[PDB]
């Protein structure tokens, strides 16, 4: 069976000051595909748009060939932010693309550097903490050197780096430096430097652990509410009175780990009147059939300020 | 006749690499042919014109300049500084007199043009401008002395400039005040010599008085 | 009148040594502290001629030779100190002329200064003017001492 | 300002006169020592 | 018949140089064997069109077609008005387009803030807010308000503030009617200045979607907590849209809003959007044991009348 | 502070010109009477 390449367009409407809807309609036309073998998915800056409910409309059929298009609704503020919108066309296993963006000038977009600390789960349970330096908005990956220095000692490990080409014609470079735990508890600082022959000076970002007074978190668990008898059951885990805000929460269903996409955790919120305390809420919603299978759930919390080996579990059981 | 005056036609005393700066002697618009002596970093340069034109400044242009016209005296030296930063706060003077004037400007490097500029003096903001322009400060008093810096956006990235100290004085410091401390420092040697001679003279006279 | 000068001879040798050592001490600080490329050569005419070096050397040598000829009185240092005194007199007259031209140059510069503390130029010119004045006074005194000892030694053989 | 700058000159003159007058008494005392010996 | 004429156009591909902008105007459902399409720029004729009338589909007497144009980048970035002229059945049909204007001229940022549900469904006095930031000075700035149906608009209350970063901000507050905002009336805030090449126009409307009533459950303080303070929690979930207000009470007395915290809403599980929040109130030990009761009330658009729902927690 | 240096050097000159006069009158009364 031969492979027939279709033609993919990406057209859209414009803004209207004399209107009140403030929406932009995006059209991705596909001409010359095969019947019942097409699928159009939408992206915005390498992030898939799940909550849109896009509509797919057939145009015509010419024997063994047909034409379809898909329509997307976006706001005016999303369009005016100069983000790239992509429709990905899948036909017989191959992929075809079309991109669009608001027209602008050739202004030299600056590069941004982010340095993020290791997670407490790798720090205090797994034992392999890594720092990652993220470099964004590069026109090309060539002639870019990313170096790592320390503050107290000198023996740095090997830093593996990777390059990614995005849909918005920008390149990203991420380098990962594996560090030891005890140097991070003791409080030494690291630094990531990014250089280029066209830069006047290197861009330097430094990091260390959060300074302050350490407080161990007190966690509590709640049963499903007494007014709930529907098809789903909600379980809660209130964790409060801790500093700093770096914390890790994971649920355990009968001593088996639950994936991180099955539960959500709120952003930490400060309180206690400049005493620097935080609280979060952890929510995990299961169905009635999973709840009624005599399981035994567990909310496990790992924090720096806890006593060794730095973990805390509370048990929710329907019998007790 | 009088002392020569050296001035900059882009009168900013802090510039970046690749900038154009023109050094002028006593003052006219006439690049004369072999009539002006120029001294850079305490060394005679080969540029004998009345206008020293630098087309692209380098780090090796950051010294001291003295011009001397024919029939005139040497000039008061001016100082140039060539730096390489993401954001530079320019100035036309680092020490200014009372009831004087100076300008500041926030300038980026090599087509990274800056927008949304905020000017600070001793970590207190006093001026906001969308564009990078002159901020003229007229009728300088004692309150204008402090540390100056600026912030801005290259495209959407916030960058900060290094702090620059500008001092307002009632009179210029003239850098050679210890030279007049020589003559009392010579009198304290001469009087010590006098006392050392007096002690020996009195000892010799007291020893010859015991002989008689 | 010849007995009025035989007693006062080694003091006349001492003052030349003192004038020469003060000349060397005045030249040393100008040699070390001052960055001479910032100032004019008309103001610093006493330094570009090198006067506080050879004047100091000739004054010290003439005073030392007169002192040693007084305290030795052999017939070889006498009639040899007269040459060291007349070359010191020539050096003192040349220094007087050089200091007079430097004083006129200092006055010509200091006409164009509204105050003594305008900048480095007027202040350095004023300090060099005091140096010129109290080198001229000592040069006149040492020249008179050398000429009067020359007169005393000439009148013995006449 | 100018008064102290003038006063260093008369201080220098006083010091010069002082050493020139002390050296004469020094040599006269030494000559008295070498004559009474 | 009424043919549907809409104008769609291409734009910048960041992966290509893309010096040609491509304009399309579509004639949907027009009569059979008709239509001629002419293109105009700045209300003047264009004869370099090179249009290609391509047949799309045929459905009985109705038929569909489109025309295609080729313009440069500099003809599009000049912000001229391009219109496609459609002559169907003798009648004339129009469809205009331009480039979208700069929403931040001279770096001026504008926000349009919707009314709170407490003012909307309980107090009855909603207000719209147009916050204009990052100004060099107040002078020669005018803020205008536009309705949708009636020309009778309320009086705006404009005030200014100079900030710590030497920037001036202008806030304009327009009182609106609750009924018109309930039916879905749109409003506009137009900011004008002589140095602006174009005015800043911001619109707002009641948020669209499918309405869902929230479910609220309240929790007692935890039994392991016998310390100096007690913590009371309110769980509100399964509500669309995101606009909600939560209040705490102490025997029908309003606790101030600085004594409790609420979390940022989080989307859950798709595909229709639902949110959940947590409200936390921490009282002292002596205040809890004074044989009182506490309530947690919410106000939402999707609730039944009078848009208030209460949950009472007490130890008795 | 030029004036305190002038004061201490003037005191030095006063005490040294007193001691010079003392030594001068001692040399006078020694050499006058052989
Ligand atoms: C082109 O598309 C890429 C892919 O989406 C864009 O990269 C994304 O940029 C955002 C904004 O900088 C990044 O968010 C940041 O993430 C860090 C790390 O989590 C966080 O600390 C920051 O606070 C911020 O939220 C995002 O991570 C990044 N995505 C990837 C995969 O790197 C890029 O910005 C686009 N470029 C243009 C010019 O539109
Ligand atoms: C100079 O300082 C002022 C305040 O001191 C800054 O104004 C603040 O700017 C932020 C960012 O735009 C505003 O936050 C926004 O608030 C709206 C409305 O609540 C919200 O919808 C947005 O998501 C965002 O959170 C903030 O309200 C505003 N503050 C005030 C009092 O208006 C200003 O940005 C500073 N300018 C510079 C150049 O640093
Ligand atoms: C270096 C600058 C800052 C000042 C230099 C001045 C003095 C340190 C010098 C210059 C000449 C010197 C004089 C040269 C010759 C003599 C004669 C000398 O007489 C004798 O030989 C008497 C016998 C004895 O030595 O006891 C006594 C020291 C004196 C006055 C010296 C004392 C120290 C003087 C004044
Ligand atoms: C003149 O002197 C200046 C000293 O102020 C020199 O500037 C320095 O140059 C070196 C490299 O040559 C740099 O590492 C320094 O950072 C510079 N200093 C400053 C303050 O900028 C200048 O190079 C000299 N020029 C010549 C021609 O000799
Ligand atoms: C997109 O907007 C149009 C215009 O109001 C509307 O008819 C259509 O239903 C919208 N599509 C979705 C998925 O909301
Ligand atoms: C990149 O590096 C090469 C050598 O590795 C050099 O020749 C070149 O000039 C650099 N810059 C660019 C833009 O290619
Ligand atoms: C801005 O400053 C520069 C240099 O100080 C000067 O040449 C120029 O005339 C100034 N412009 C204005 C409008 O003040
Ligand atoms: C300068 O500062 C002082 C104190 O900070 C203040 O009293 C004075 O009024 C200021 N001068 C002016 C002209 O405002
Ligand atoms: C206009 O440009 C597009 C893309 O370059 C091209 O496909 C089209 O044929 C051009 N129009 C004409 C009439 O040539």
């Amino acid at each position: 069976v031969n492979i027939t390449k279709p033609t993919v367009d990406l057209l859209h409407s414009s803004c209207d000051p004399n209107a009140f809807h403030s929406t932009i309609q995006l059209y991705c036309f596909v001409y010359g595909h095969i019947q019942n073998d097409v699928s159009i998915h939408w992206l915005m800056d390498d992030r898939k748009i799940y909550e849109t409910h896009a509509q797919n409309v057939l145009i015509k059929e010419e024997g063994k060939l047909a034409s379809t298009y898909s329509r997307l609704n976006i706001t005016q503020q999303q369009w005016m932010s100069e983000s790239t919108f992509t429709c990905k066309v899948t036909s017989q296993g191959e992929n075809y693309w079309a991109h669009t963006r608001r027209c602008s000038d050739d202004e030299p977009r600056g590069v941004i550097t982010y340095l993020i600390p290791p997670s407490p789960l790798d720090l205090y349970e797994n034992g392999t903490p890594k720092l990652t330096c993220l470099v964004l908005d590069l026109e090309s990956e060539e002639n870019i050197t990313v170096t790592w220095v320390r503050e107290r000692k000198k023996s740095i490990g090997s830093a593996s780096q990777r390059s990614t080409k995005h849909h918005n014609a920008t390149t990203s470079i991420t380098s990962i430096l594996p560090v030891d735990a005890k140097d991070w508890i003791e409080g030494e600082g690291y630094q990531c430097r990014v250089d280029h022959p066209h830069f006047p000076k290197p861009i330097v970002r430094s990091i260390t652990k959060a300074p302050g007074k350490r407080s161990a978190p007190e966690v509590y668990v709640f049963l499903p509410p007494e007014e709930e008898e529907k098809d789903k059951r909600t379980l809660t885990c209130l964790i409060q009175n801790f500093f700093p805000e770096d914390i890790s929460v994971q649920w355990l269903q009968d001593s088996k780990l639950i994936p991180k996409s099955q539960h959500s955790t709120t952003t930490p919120l400060k309180y206690n009147g400049s005493n620097q305390r935080f609280f979060i809420f952890s929510r995990l919603e299961v169905t009635k059939a999973l709840w009624t299978q005599t399981k035994q759930f567990t909310c496990r919390v790992i924090h720096e300020a806890l006593r060794e080996p730095r973990k805390l579990e509370r048990t929710i059981s329907k019998s007790l | 006749t009088q002392k020569s005056v050296v001035s900059l036609d882009p009168p900013w005393i802090r510039i970046l690499t690749g900038d154009k700066v023109t050094l002028i002697c006593n003052g006219n618009n006439s690049s004369q042919m072999n009539s002006t002596k120029w001294i850079h970093n305490d060394s005679i340069s080969n540029v004998k014109s009345s206008h020293w034109v630098i087309v692209s400044a380098t780090i090796q242009d950051s010294g001291k300049y003295i011009c001397q016209k024919q029939g005139f005296y040497k000039s008061k030296p001016v100082y140039l500084n060539v730096m390489q930063e993401w954001l530079l706060l320019q100035s036309s003077a680092d020490v200014v007199l009372d009831n004087g004037s100076f300008d500041i400007r926030c300038r980026s490097w090599k087509k990274w043009k800056v927008h949304k500029v905020i000017y600070y003096k001793d970590d207190i903001a006093f001026k906001y401008s969308y564009d990078s322009n002159n901020i003229s400060i007229r009728k300088a008093t004692f309150n204008d002395s402090g540390s100056y810096h600026c912030t801005g956006y290259l495209n959407k990235v916030e960058c900060k400039s290094d702090k620059f100290s500008i001092a307002v004085v009632k009179d210029y410091t003239i850098e050679y005040r210890w030279l007049q401390l020589i003559f009392p420092s010579l009198a304290v040697i001469l009087f010590a010599v006098d006392t050392g001679l007096w002690f020996s003279t009195h000892k010799q006279f007291e020893s010859i008085l015991k002989i008689q | 009148w010849q007995s009025f000068l035989k007693k006062e001879l080694e003091f006349l040798g001492v003052t030349q040594v003192l004038v020469g050592l003060i000349c060397l001490c005045f030249g040393t600080v100008v040699c070390s502290t001052l960055q001479t490329s910032d100032f004019d050569d008309e103001v610093l005419l006493l330094y570009r001629a090198g006067y506080p070096f050879w004047g100091a050397v000739l004054f010290v040598l003439s005073g030392f030779l007169s002192i040693m000829s007084e305290r030795k009185n052999t017939l070889y240092l006498v009639r040899g100190s007269l040459g060291a005194n007349i070359v010191s007199s020539i050096a003192a007259g040349l220094g007087i002329a050089i200091l007079i031209l430097n004083l006129s140059n200092n006055s010509a510069y200091m006409n164009y200064c509204k105050d003594i503390t305008e900048d480095d130029g007027c202040f350095v010119t004023s300090f060099i003017t005091e140096l010129v004045l109290m080198l001229l006074f000592l040069t006149i005194l040492a020249f008179c001492s050398a000429v009067l000892l020359i007169i005393y030694r000439i009148g013995q053989e006449f | 300002p100018q008064l102290c700058y003038i006063l260093d000159a008369i201080l220098f003159l006083y010091g010069i006169v002082l050493t020139l007058l002390y050296c004469r008494l020094k040599i006269q005392v030494r000559k008295a020592d070498i004559a009474s010996r």
